[PDB]
């Protein structure tokens, strides 16, 4: 892969040294079935207590070297990790301040929470574990199965039986069975969005029953059936797999293979012990060597997702509240516009307002006022300047967005209205907060304006959705963006939430996403899209003497 | 495990005893096939290689007992592996609607989907994968002891007490490996908590023109925490490496002492050869144990799963319009009461309505009336009857809803609608249809009711799912009908249908209503005003709304909103 390879470049020669120290204990931890090999052979020689003694020795020493280099090597190899882990949280973190607004926005992809959290411990699983744990298991069976070849090949070559008839039932059942393999984890899905659909709608199968009761068991049955059907006509075959890797058939036939050859003079006896030492868990090692790769795929998993985002573009930035919008379009993906060929202009402190069922990127087109994306083709212009030049120390002091789902920050309430204004006076923050009309529920908030929030806090969505208007209002950004959404997000906070929007627009230009078309009557200019593009413009009263699509909407409502 | 029993249908009792015998067997047909190697390598290596054929033969008369009887053992595994996928599968899949409902807090829902999808092949694999392994290498030491304790007594004791002694390493280093992944985890989820509270604070420090200093600062704040890592490896330095050493000590010791005894004359070469081999063969399960230990893991959690879900609390059991009746019921969800002093005695086919702010627990009574949870104080009643101790398949014919979420199950308008009552006849379809106003749908829909309105069928608006909800509900022949609020503004014609459902309904049946705007609150008879779970008011709709209390409020507000319009005042 090539996006594991860019993530992993610096890593490149601790994990070379962690592998070949790997291999070196691995290779220490089967030396004495070789000292024991030796053993045998000294008390056949007849050896003197001394040479006995110098064998027991060198295997306690290397017994030793064995334990010592893995624990300092695997201490090594974890403040490597930690070092490069280190680089990786503290680049994700500059990369979180340049990608553009509505990555964040969750485009239905992983979640932030997982993409970083899950995956950065994927990688150290990677590092610390998977990559040792895959070179031993891989160094160990080749190396034993090189040290049985040298002691005896002809017995060696036997032990093949077991492996070629093993991969052949495996290659037998896979191909017989193609189309259930193809099938299993689509299914695997399908059943698990079933139990989705089944407990979400758990009181409808509750209440009602019926056809939808009987639905979730009809498919589970039918899952069952497949499995029952894909494994039941394999058990001959899976057994006979089992049987063949297992110890006992390797000591049989190990037996089998060299006493025949003992009795009858062929082999010096000693050279089969080794394989009574080692071969005959030779088959349960080679199981073991799947295990590790697997490890190591699910760390590149997250290797690849972590180093996805660092990849994705950058919100780039080149060279009285006017507002030009200039033939935009704009697409999610390519070749899916939901903004197309769009244009509008917009007068100082004056108001638009985006209508549609549809969306037809009502939304979209808000959100790329404030550049939440850039715009494919056109342009956008505030105040003449396209919105493309302007920094963040200036765009949105100039464009004081507010959408659904405010975000809220961890510290004092007082901080968390100024943001956009830290030096702003106690004064100037509540009267900020009177204006948002918040002022109330902070009084009620048991210390006041010092009182900490964040994540963790007892207010509403429409308290959030005040405070950030407070917010807003401190920041005195001549244009603005808002979706009406956040109007009837909590109907109790209803009247406070719109006293505090119209306190908001005005004295300042907006440009709005409007739901609700008896909500919008005296705005300077309505706007309707249909089919992700311009359609019809007009004030309210004059689309309704026009009879368009703006009359007929208002008549269904 | 007890639960892994407890999985075991009932049926194969006869085919689990005949498992763990012929288990046995298969273990004391290699465990004497391991000692009698002892008579074997004893004189392979020795003057008389010829004696060698004999217990050869002995060998492979146990061998080929082995295979056959692993056979036996492995295809009665297959079967009991899928007939307790299918009994615990049925068993859940019966459960879950005699479920609770307060039972699916989200990460039980998480653990309950878990359980219901991904543990198709594992349960299939349980018995022929995990545990025929785990007991045949488990019982091998102890049997190889016990072989080897009736003949050569003296080394047959020391095998026995060092069967503990291996163990033990196995256990605590497994232990240790375990807590060595807890703390990693835990030490890499703490460090990188800022950067979740960076990009979940994203929009609002970015229009805050303060990204450049929090960034800077969560920067500083990972440099500062990041040297403190390197102190806790006290746990992972005992890891696979302290198992490993402890039966590399095992191993030299034993062959040790094997070379002592035959100085000290009490043993024979090839003896002494023979039971190192042996002693080697003693722990070679303890290997093939701790290479199985993933395996096992992942098995225990989804285990864990299965039985969480299994052991969930469910539900006791055992046409004109009925009497409703609350006798002081309460219930508490999570840490909090979210039905408090409730009670009340509906009188039969009235209009009733309930308010309040959301989360106060409105819904929650539409929920204990619907039987969808048990009370936890009081008793809830229709007609006087417990509906605890209503009959299973009766409760679901006494009660009706439309909830908050109009869940369709993907069918299509017609479909969706025909659950409640599928043997209506098309007349009371199209009458149900006029009611709810889905119709006026249907002259915007493509291909009328029989449009699909699934999630990926259509996308359904809130207010006119709803309205399909209306037509489902009005259809079924309930005696209660229930409603809820979702009623959003962007549709005025689900207001509509609403109304009609209060008004136009041509059955007789007692009607609830839970109301948060002003279609949905105006024409019942009375109101049960909601606070925190706490029915604060109870009274008519002009008893309490003349009155100045908390409903007339209320209702002023929600008003004032709905009269506003963007630009001016
Ligand atoms: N989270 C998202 N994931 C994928 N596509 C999206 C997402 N949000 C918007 N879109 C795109 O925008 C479209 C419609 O515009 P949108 O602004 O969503 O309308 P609305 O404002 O009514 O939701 C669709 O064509 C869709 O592809
Ligand atoms: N399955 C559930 N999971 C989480 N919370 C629940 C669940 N069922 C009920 N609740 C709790 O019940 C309260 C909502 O009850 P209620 O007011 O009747 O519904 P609504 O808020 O939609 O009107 C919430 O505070 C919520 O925490």
């Amino acid at each position: 892969a090539e996006a594991g390879s860019r993530l992993l470049a610096p890593l490149k020669k601790p994990l070379i040294v962690s592998g070949v120290l790997q291999a070196l204990i691995t290779l220490i931890e089967l030396a004495p079935f070789v000292l024991l090999v030796e053993l045998a052979r000294l008390l056949l020689g007849g050896a003197e207590a001394e040479r006995l003694w110098t064998l027991g020795l060198t295997a306690v020493s290397l017994i030793g070297l064995g334990a010592v280099l893995a624990a300092a090597m695997t201490l090594w190899l974890h403040r490597v990790d930690a070092r490069f882990a280190h680089e990786l949280r503290g680049r994700l973190l500059t990369k979180l301040s340049r990608l553009p607004l509505g990555w964040f926005t969750r485009r239905g992809s992983a979640s932030t929470k997982q993409l970083v959290q899950d995956d950065t411990l994927a990688l150290h699983y990677l590092i610390t574990h998977a990559i040792p744990d895959a070179v031993a298991a891989v160094v160990a069976p080749v190396a034993v199965l090189v040290y049985l070849f040298v002691a005896d090949w002809r017995v060696a070559l036997v032990l093949f039986i077991p492996v070629l008839v093993y991969l052949v039932l495996m290659s037998v059942m896979t191909i017989q069975s193609g189309s259930k393999i193809a099938q299993a984890p689509r299914w695997a899905e399908r059943m698990g969005g079933e139990a989705g659909a089944f407990l979400e709608g758990q009181p409808v199968i509750r209440i009602f029953g019926g056809a939808a009761a009987s639905r979730f068991r009809r498919r589970l049955d039918d899952y069952i059936d497949f499995l029952v059907s894909w494994q039941r006509p394999f058990v001959g075959k899976k057994t006979l797999m089992d049987l063949v890797t297992r110890p006992a058939t390797f000591l049989w036939i190990i037996l089998v293979a060299g006493v025949p050859l003992v009795v009858t003079g062929r082999m010096d006896p000693v050279n089969l012990l080794p394989f009574l030492l080692l071969g005959t868990t030779f088959g349960a090692r080679l199981l073991g060597i799947g295990y590790g790769l697997s490890g190591i795929q699910t760390g590149m998993l997250a290797a690849r997702r972590i180093q996805t985002v660092l990849d994705e573009p950058e919100l780039v930035v080149r060279d009285p509240g006017t507002v030009e919008l200039d033939r935009v379009s704009f697409e999610y993906r390519p070749g899916v516009p939901v903004i197309r060929d769009v244009t509008l202009t917009l007068r100082p402190g004056t108001v638009t307002a985006l209508v549609g069922p549809s969306g037809s990127g009502k939304s979209t087109l808000a959100a790329l006022v404030a550049r939440f994306h850039d715009v494919t083709q056109g342009a956008i212009r505030v105040d003449g300047r396209d919105i493309r030049t302007l920094t963040a120390d200036e765009l949105y002091r100039r464009v004081g967005f507010v959408l659904q789902d405010a975000q809220l920050v961890h510290g004092s309430v007082a901080e968390n209205i100024a943001l956009a204004e830290p030096d702003a006076g106690l004064e100037r923050i509540r009267t900020a907060a009177r204006d948002a009309q918040i002022h109330d529920r902070i009084t009620r908030m048991p210390d006041g304006y010092d009182s900490v929030l964040g994540a963790g806090s007892a207010l509403s969505g429409g308290e959030r959705q005040r405070v950030t208007i407070a917010r807003a209002i401190l920041a005195d950004t001549p244009v603005l963006v808002l979706d009406e959404a956040t109007a009837f997000a909590d109907p109790e906070s209803e009247y406070l939430v719109q006293q505090a929007i119209n306190r908001l627009t005005r004295d300042r230009t907006v440009l709005v996403i409007a739901h609700r078309l008896h909500t919008i009557t005296h705005a300077d200019q309505i706007v309707v899209l249909d089919d992700g593009r311009i359609v019809e413009v007009g004030t309210h009263d004059e689309l309704l003497a026009a009879g368009g699509r703006y009359r007929g909407l208002w008549d269904s409502g | 495990i007890r639960t892994l029993l407890r999985l075991v249908p009932a049926e194969k009792r006869g085919a689990v005893a005949g498992y763990a015998v012929l288990t046995l067997l298969s273990v004391l047909l290699r465990a004497v096939g391991a000692v009698l190697l002892i008579p074997l390598l004893a004189a392979l290596f020795s003057d008389t290689p010829s004696d060698a054929w004999l217990w050869l033969g002995w060998l492979t008369a146990v061998t080929l007992a082995g295979w056959v009887t692993d056979t036996n053992t492995a295809r009665l595994g297959f079967d009991l592996g899928f007939a307790v996928l299918s009994r615990t599968q049925h068993d859940m899949a019966d459960r879950l609607p005699n479920v609770a409902m307060s039972w699916f807090t989200p990460d039980n829902t998480a653990t309950a989907r878990q359980a219901i999808a991904a543990t198709g092949p594992e349960l299939a694999g349980l018995v022929v994968n995990l545990l025929t392994p785990l007991i045949g290498a488990a019982l091998l030491p102890a049997a190889i002891g016990v072989a080897l304790l009736f003949v050569s007594v003296p080394l047959g004791l020391a095998a026995l007490a060092g069967v503990a002694v291996l163990f033990g390493a196995l256990a605590l280093s497994g232990r240790l490996s375990r807590a060595a992944d807890k703390v990693a985890g835990e030490t890499n989820s703490a460090f990188t908590e800022r950067i979740i509270e960076f990009a979940r604070t994203q929009q609002a420090l970015r229009a805050a023109r303060r990204v450049e200093p929090a960034r800077s600062q969560v920067g500083s704040a990972l440099a500062a925490q990041h040297g403190a890592g390197l102190r806790l490896l006290t746990m992972q330095i005992p890891g696979q490496v302290l198992f490993s050493l402890a039966g590399q000590v095992a191993l030299i010791g034993f062959a040790g002492m094997a070379v002592w005894l035959t100085v000290r004359g009490q043993l024979g070469v090839p003896e002494a050869i023979a039971l190192i081999v042996v002693l080697v063969r003693y722990l070679e399960p303890f290997a093939a144990i701790a290479d199985l230990a993933p395996a096992l893991e992942t098995t225990r959690a989804t285990l864990n799963r299965i039985q969480a879900v299994l052991d969930a609390p469910t539900l006791p059991a055992g046409g004109a319009a009925p009497s409703i009746e609350f006798d002081d019921v309460r219930f508490s969800y999570g840490d909090e009461v979210v039905l408090d002093g409730v009670s009340f005695t509906l009188r039969p086919g009235n209009t009733t309505a309930i308010v309040g702010p959301s989360g106060s627990g409105k819904t929650t009574i539409l929920s204990l009336i619907a039987g969808l949870q048990q009370p936890a104080s009081g008793r809830v009643l229709l007609d006087g009857v417990d509906v605890t101790t209503l009959d299973p398949e009766a409760r679901r014919a006494a009660v009706s809803v439309v909830f908050q979420h109009p869940y369709l199950f993907d069918g299509t308008l017609r479909d969706n609608v025909l659950v409640g009552d599928p043997e209506a006849d098309p007349d009371d379809v199209t009458a149900a249809m006029r009611l709810a106003r889905v119709d006026e749908l249907l002259d915007r829909l493509p291909d009328g009711d029989a449009t699909v309105v699934g999630e990926g069928g259509t996308a359904l608006s809130g207010g006119e799912r709803q309205r399909v909800s209306i037509a489902r509900a009005l259809l079924k022949p309930a005696p209660v009908l229930l409603v809820d609020e979702a009623t959003s503004a962007l549709d005025n014609a689900n207001e509509a249908a609403v109304v009609d459902a209060l008004t136009a309904d041509p059955r007789p049946r007692t009607r609830v209503i839970v109301a948060h705007r002003l279609a949905s609150i105006r024409h019942a008879d009375r109101v049960l005003f909601v606070e925190a779970g706490r029915v604060v008011e109870d009274g008519a709709i002009d008893e309490l709304l003349a009155a100045g209390g908390r409903f007339a409020q209320f209702w002023a507000q929600q008003q004032a909103a709905s009269e506003w319009a963007i630009g001016s005042t």
